């Protein structure tokens, strides 16, 4: 519980990098 | 009088900042360079 | 007057070769750009981490700060709106 | 020197970016003045 | 940058001594302001 | 112009690509 609640912001994160990496991805 | 003013709610959210003076020292150097400022910042807005 | 047509026609000569040299090097510059993009990509874990038309004339300082507010505005809390106001 | 301790910001009669500034222009301008005097 | 490290050069900067960061500071900031063909950096351990 | 527009969109995303590894490196 405490390492997905650890994962859970860690993916927020993550989630908002890869965001800004697939949005590189689509423009290149 | 000036708590939710525009002016200066926003001034000191870290400690200090004073809200007038400019943050790179280049900005001084280009100041300098074409001879020129609180009035600009009430106009602009506070970097 | 066919002196000042002749000058202009010769000023736009230049002006047309200057846009051709724009685009040369402005098309390179591209060509780069997706070279870079591609080295991206390759160095692109990733499965488990897994508007626009306007914020595409934004500064890149007021770029980032656009997509940082959409991403905190998504993220965490939902009550923050965002606008563009310009020309 | 005076002016590398100007451009430090030490004043002998603690550093001082005010201290710089000008003296920081004037200096860049002299050297860029004196290393091509030299070297003509 | 073929087709940054001012953070690495500000990491350094932050062992500089008082003088020596003044004279960085302004030496970037004369350097981005007026005259591009000027260069610093910070060699040490 | 369309050109010139796609360099400082490229631009833009790689400024936005920086500042999310500097925004992971000071967050790290």
């Amino acid at each position: 519980e405490s390492v997905e609640d650890k994962l859970e912001l860690r993916r927020k994160q993550f989630h908002v990098l890869l965001s800004t990496i697939h949005e590189l991805q689509q423009t290149l | 009088g000036d708590l939710l003013s525009p002016d200066s709610v926003l001034s000191c959210l870290y400690p200090g900042d004073h809200g007038k003076k400019t943050p790179n020292p280049a900005n001084q150097y280009q100041f300098d360079k074409v001879g020129i400022l609180s009035d600009y910042v009430l106009e602009l807005g506070h970097p | 007057q066919r002196k000042r047509l002749a000058e202009k026609y010769r000023e736009c000569l230049s002006n047309k070769e200057k846009i051709l040299k724009e685009i040369e090097v402005k098309k390179e510059y591209l060509s780069s750009l997706q070279p870079r993009l591609n080295s991206i990509m390759q160095a692109s874990v990733q499965e488990y981490l897994f508007q626009y038309e306007t914020a595409r004339h934004l500064p890149p300082p007021l770029y980032v700060l656009f997509v940082q507010a959409t991403a905190y505005g998504q993220a965490c809390d939902k009550t923050l709106s965002v606008a563009i106001e310009g020309s | 020197y005076l002016w590398v301790q100007k451009l430090g910001g030490l004043h002998f009669p603690i550093a001082d970016h005010s201290l710089s500034a000008s003296h920081m222009e004037t200096t860049m301008k002299l050297l860029k003045t004196r290393v091509q005097s030299r070297l003509a | 940058e073929y087709l940054d490290q001012a953070h690495k050069q500000y990491e350094t900067a932050r062992h500089l001594p008082p003088p020596l960061y003044v004279l960085f500071v302004q030496a970037t900031a004369y350097g981005q302001a007026c005259d591009k063909t000027l260069s610093v950096a910070i060699e040490g351990s």
